């Protein structure tokens, strides 16, 4: 389900998988923190 | 009449002057009489496969012929025995040699040939026509099992001209003289059977009677019918030993055949040290489990052929015990190791590989082996009935389940009990991931529930949907917190947590929670569903659920503590107490609404 | 005591020895005799080249009146006219005596310490029969490696088989030397011995091994079987059999708690692929022979304690993943046969951490039977889990530091971040000659744990926290 | 090759041979030796194809005794657009660098669709230089190669992240890559340019960048030329 480079390119794709996982987790946690700080801004601006 | 060696190559040997030998006979090659089996025959020369190490052999050594394929001896004395993959007694071998090794080129009878057994005549007399598989006498083997029956091996008929009367005999005293065209037929207290041929049977039946293990979650949500297959993943941190021990001690079967099909060795030492200490208490503390079990041990050092024939040997023994009218329960250890041994043998033979390097036999071999299981009526006159229920244990390559072995096993078997390590640290000691494990025998088991416990199916379903709803709810709870959730959702969540921590979790060592019978679990899920539905109904008409929880904290604690209730007290007085508790909860809720 | 009767019966009986001159063809590292009489699979032979030089070999196959010898030291210079082939009449055997300790043996077992002959106390077949499983028991007590990162977190119970994976350009050999130098029991020795067989090593490494074991006194507790890289491969495959056999003899006929090391198995795999190419067995997965499982099992599974004898045994095979992938067949099979593994990270080595061990992938399945009371202190199993969890937390905390600054991190995160660096720089970092007892390592681990507030160490039991957290 | 050798080494006149489609030659060579049962090589080809192709190629170069020259420009055809195939692999092992052709450029309608990133000519450093050519020839090429690689990698990374994570370097590199691909490489079938005109175009392209990020170029040439 992609352009198919078949020339012993396994290591490259595994590296891509690891990078994707790392970025996914990091961005997940960043979004968590930003939303947490967004809630308090909402409350305080309202008040 | 013998055979002289003509060539040798590692594990390959070529004989000579071999005329009149089948394609799978056994041969006692070598002066020390190493065991082997013919593979290819080309005129006079015939290829032979060896099991032990062939170092030191010399051309011209005589070669013998056994006269049968790979076979196993059956008869009284199997219990309390520990065998190798090829029906070899280890205790007797060690005692005889006094060493700590298996000295190559050693042959001892599979069954002890000295212990005298007390035989009692059956129900036939001289001159009576007989047929294969007909019981003609019993033997007292143990206080646990005392009706070890004696059969007439299949493929044998005629009329009996002399039967030994009662007395005490050994395994080498002809106790019957069947007369046919040739009156040469004699019979002793035992006989043999080729391993690779399934035992004949009158007719297979449909397994419907549930197999209860004593655990709560197992029989509550993922039952196994007594006579079917099953599979459980093999992992290190999962701790499957609990499942095997509980199955051995508390299940309703009558004979267990554990099979070690290639382990690290130290694990075999652990299990062998442990089993003789497990105790069962029915009609008194009948001390051992070994009196109800035969174990096949195969450490990695064992010869490849022996390491491969282990499951065949075990299943053949199980079928034999099934045909006596008893109920059996086979338990493999690591089918992955068996597949590894099969692939190694194929590679050594130098054959074409297949998917992922494995041979092409795997699918058919596994299919036939599993089909050998089931429930049937034995072949004979008394018309007894038995059952067999294999319990496989698949271990992956490195965790991934893309290997052909796992795919084929899952495609064949019907019940999967997924085990998760993550629960181990959290100590859900029955570590069953309820979102993955599944069963497929419900459609049949309902025909038993209705006869006994009509409400069981709807209750088990209801908790299935309850758990699914709770786990889905938590997902959005994390997103928006419990604040934006109605009281019904919080009710679902907290009842789900209560169920998780009471109904599922099980210490397994407490005197009360060690072994939960059926009716007790019936009462438990009835009570839990009643509590939840009654509380939600009360909230439905309008009431702050926080106040309801404050009022009924005692009721919640009571339903939780009901699990601590000690069974084995009245087994119906327990039902009376459960009814009292249910009525108390009902009236407490009714008053609370007011 | 009647062993003397058997010794004399087969002892004082001399037999003649044939001598052939019928070399009738050759094919690379093989040799083909023609008119042998009653040959014997897996014999030992002594060739005699026309120049007077002498070599050895070992038959592989036998047709009707034919043998196929393969020569250890190559085949150059032989001839089909003057070479004479002398048979032996019995398979390879090793001279075994209690007094191996101290001496150094070559690949084939000929002493190379400029010392006298072995003066064998007996002879044995190199590859003995397998242990009877019914006569085997579980590990029980612990072995003191002396390495902080191993003993504290990956203790080795006697009777275990824990390999040590490592990459190509890593100081695994130095770690093995340190382990062999610092090994010993624990006293909460007259019973300890070591067998250190090395196969396929450079000359510099061999010289370093010899010189270090000489001047550090450890020599008289060991018996090395060196085998350089340029020596015949068949001798390479032979060497581990010799080492295991002698260790087994010592353990199970003198009741000595012994420890064996191999220092390599990849080169063993190469030597093994070489064989079966002399034969015409087609290559298997990745070119390796398919049946390596059986022989590797034979190598490894001669270990563990035994029922009757008081002796014991332990193995620490050392692998070398080709391209740092666990998917390779050798590490896969080794993990399948053995219990747990010990890793060696490249990055830590780059940062100058010695021993460059990473603990996240490490594991020892028999720990639970190793630690305890009497056998060791009571707080080992809890500190192990606590430190593992906190290291795991610290890694990801360091990861998030770069993306979300430092202030947004919880107090837990900052404490874990500091603890990670302190742990790496002090606990694991151990001098090449720094020997530590288990008690000292436990004390240092307690010191590191003292970073956190007493309450927060959730995974540790309250009893231990109360007992030891003081001071 | 025999005719070329005769003409070049026995008539004293420069030659330039152009033999096409070595792939068909290799296929025919495989067909033979397959009628036989020789130990097949990688992917079924004969083991001695390396020696065969070495025999074919080596007939080239110059000799002091004569003053004629012979130059080879063989044409290849990778089966599945992969350079790891045995034929191109051995050809690269033997010859001195190769000129690559890419599918992507042709898809984008660029002629001649030459991909410089995997191409090289080992003898370039010896041939170019002052006197022979302009002094900047030996370093402008390296600078352009570096910038092309930077632009390619920046575009590849941006394809998944986007502009937001781009510094000034990435923004400059993307546009430079666009201009280079669409102006320098592209040229008409009958259009030709001397070395000096191409150099001037290269300097025009490079002048986009500030004077300080052209680190790979020597200060003297940079000062002399980038000024105007």
């Amino acid at each position: 389900e992609q352009v198919f480079p078949t020339r012993m390119t396994l290591g490259l794709m595994k590296t891509k998988l690891k990078g994707a996982n790392q970025g996914y987790s990091l961005l997940k946690r960043k979004s968590e923190a930003l939303t947490k700080r967004f809630r308090d801004i909402t409350k305080r601006i309202d008040d | 009449e013998y055979g002289a060696i003509y060539s040798v190559s590692g594990p390959v040997v070529i004989a000579e002057n071999m005329i009149g030998c089948a394609m799978y006979e056994l041969v006692k090659v070598g002066h020390d009489n190493l065991v082997g089996e013919v593979i290819r025959i080309d005129g006079d020369k015939a290829t032979i496969q060896v099991y032990e190490e062939t170092a030191g052999l010399t051309v011209g050594d005589p070669v013998l012929r056994t006269g049968k394929p790979l076979s196993v001896e059956l008869g009284p004395g199997l219990m309390e025995t520990i065998y190798d993959g090829i029906q070899r007694p280890l205790k007797a071998i060690k005692e005889e040699s006094q060493s700590i090794y298996i000295p190559r080129g050693i042959d001892t009878p599979a069954l002890d040939r000295t212990i005298k057994w007390q035989f009692t005549p059956g129900k036939f007399q001289v001159g009576d026509h007989i047929s294969g598989g007909d019981i003609y006498g019993s033997v007292f083997e143990n206080s646990l099992i005392s009706s070890h029956k004696i059969l007439l091996p299949p493929r044998s008929r005629g009329t009996i001209t002399w039967i030994a009367p009662a007395g005490e005999y050994t395994l080498d005293e002809k106790i019957l003289e069947v007369e046919f065209d040739g009156k040469k037929s004699d019979f002793t207290l035992y006989h043999t059977w080729p391993v690779r041929v399934p035992r004949p049977v009158t007719e297979k039946l449909s397994a419907d009677y549930p197999l209860l293990t004593g655990q709560r979650v197992l029989d509550a949500l993922f039952p196994c019918v007594q006579g079917g297959t099953t599979c459980i993943p093999g992992a290190f941190g999962c701790g499957k030993t609990v499942i095997s021990q509980s199955l051995s001690k508390y299940s309703n079967s009558d004979a267990i055949i554990y099979v070690g099909c290639g382990e690290r060795g130290n694990e075999m030492a652990e299990v062998l040290m442990e089993f003789p200490e497990l105790y069962t208490e029915m009609s008194g503390t009948k001390e051992p489990i070994m009196k109800r079990t035969t174990l096949v041990a195969n450490t990695s050092n064992m010869p490849v052929a022996a390491r491969e024939a282990s499951i065949y040997t075990g299943i053949t023994l199980a079928e034999y015990f099934r045909d006596q009218g008893k109920n059996v329960s086979m338990i493999a250890d690591s089918s992955s190791r068996w597949a590894e041994a099969l692939r190694e043998i194929s590679g050594r033979l130098g054959e074409m590989p297949a998917d992922q390097g494995f041979p092409a036999y795997l699918g058919a071999k596994l299919a036939s082996f599993y089909e050998r299981a089931g429930k049937a009526v034995a072949l004979g006159s008394p018309d007894r009935t038995g059952s067999v229920s294999i319990v496989a244990a698949v271990s992956p390559a490195g965790g991934d389940f893309s290997d052909p072995v796992t795919t084929a096993t899952l495609g064949i078997t019907q019940v999967f009990w997924g085990l998760d390590k993550k629960l181990a640290q959290r100590k859900h000691f029955p570590s069953i991931n309820t979102s993955v494990s599944y069963s497929k025998y419900t459609n049949v088991l309902n025909k038993f529930y209705d006869s006994n416990y009509p409400e069981f199916p709807v209750l088990r379903d209801r908790m299935k949907e309850i758990l699914s709803n709770a786990e889905e709810l938590e997902q959005v709870v994390q997103l928006v917190g419990k604040s934006a959730l109605s009281d019904s959702d919080k009710i679902t969540l907290d009842v789900a947590t209560l169920i998780k921590e009471d109904f599922l979790q099980q210490n397994g060592y407490s005197t009360y929670d060690a072994f939960c019978p059926i009716w007790k679990t019936f009462d438990m899920m009835r009570a839990f569903i009643s509590y939840h539905d009654e509380a939600q109904k009360a909230v439905a008409n309008g009431a702050n659920w926080s106040k309801l929880a404050d009022s009924t904290g005692d009721v919640k604690h009571a339903v939780s503590s009901s699990k601590f209730f000690e069974p084995s007290r009245g087994e119906k007085e327990v039902h009376g107490e459960f009814e009292k508790l249910l009525s108390t909860m009902q009236e407490r809720f009714a008053e609370s609404t007011d | 005591f009647a062993i003397n009767k058997k010794a004399v019966e087969q002892g004082f009986n001399v037999k003649p020895r044939l001598n052939y001159n019928t070399v009738s063809g050759v094919n690379g590292p093989l040799v083909i005799l023609e008119k042998v009489k009653f040959p014997r699979y897996n014999e030992i032979v002594n060739l005699t080249l026309p120049d007077g030089t002498v070599r050895q070999g070992q038959v592989l196959e036998i047709r009707g009146d034919r043998a196929i010898v393969q020569v250890f030291e190559g085949t150059s210079g032989i001839d089909v006219k003057k070479t004479t082939v002398e048979f032996t009449g019995e398979s390879l055997r090793i001279p075994v005596s209690e007094d191996m300790l101290g001496r150094i043996f070559d690949g084939s077992g000929r002493p190379i310490d400029n010392g006298p002959k072995v003066f064998a106390e007996d002879y044995l077949d190199i590859n003995g029969s397998p242990i009877n499983p019914y006569a085997r028991i579980y590990p029980e007590e612990m072995i003191s490696t002396g390495v902080s990162a191993i003993d504290t977190m990956n203790s080795i119970a006697r009777g275990q088989k824990i390999p040590i994976f490592s990459a190509s350009g890593l100081p695994h050999n130095e770690i093995a030397a340190q382990i062999c130098r610092q090994a010993g029991l624990v006293r909460p020795e007259e019973n300890f011995s070591i067998v250190f067989a090395a196969m396929g090593v450079n000359l510099e490494t061999a010289r370093f091994f010899k010189q270090d074991f000489e001047e550090n006194g450890s020599l008289e507790r060991t018996s090395l079987f060196l085998n350089l890289a340029n020596d015949p491969t068949i001798e390479r495959i032979i060497t581990p059999r010799l080492a295991l056999t002698t260790a087994e003899y010592l353990a199970y006929q003198t009741e000595r708690h012994v420890l064996t090391i191999l220092t390599d198995m990849s080169s063993y795999a190469d030597a093994l692929r070489e064989v079966s190419a002399a034969r015409e067995e087609v290559p298997g997965r990745r070119g390796y022979p398919g049946y390596m499982y059986t022989d590797l099992s034979t190598i490894y599974e001669r270990a563990g304690r035994v029922e009757g004898r008081n002796g014991s045994i332990t193995q620490i095979p050392i692998l070398t993943m080709p391209n740092d992938d666990i998917t390779h067949p050798i590490p896969d099979l080794t993990g399948y046969i053995t219990e747990g593994q010990i890793f060696v990270d490249r990055q830590l080595h780059n940062k100058g951490i010695y021993p460059p061990i990473n603990v996240l992938p490490s594991l020892s399945r028999l720990m639970k039977s190793a630690i305890g009371e009497g056998m060791t202190r009571k707080d080992h199993g809890d500190v192990s889990n606590q430190l593992y969890a906190k290291y795991a937390i610290g890694k990801d905390a360091a990861a998030m530091k770069a993306v979300v600054g430092e202030e947004a991190l919880s107090i837990e995160d900052k404490l874990s971040l500091e603890f990670l660096e302190k742990f790496e720089k002090t606990f694991i970092t151990q001098g090449a000659y720094e020997d530590r007892t288990v008690f000292e390592s436990l004390d240092q681990a307690w010191s590191l744990l003292r970073i956190y507030p007493k309450e927060m160490l959730n995974r540790i039991s309250p009893k231990i926290l109360d007992e030891f957290y003081d001071r």
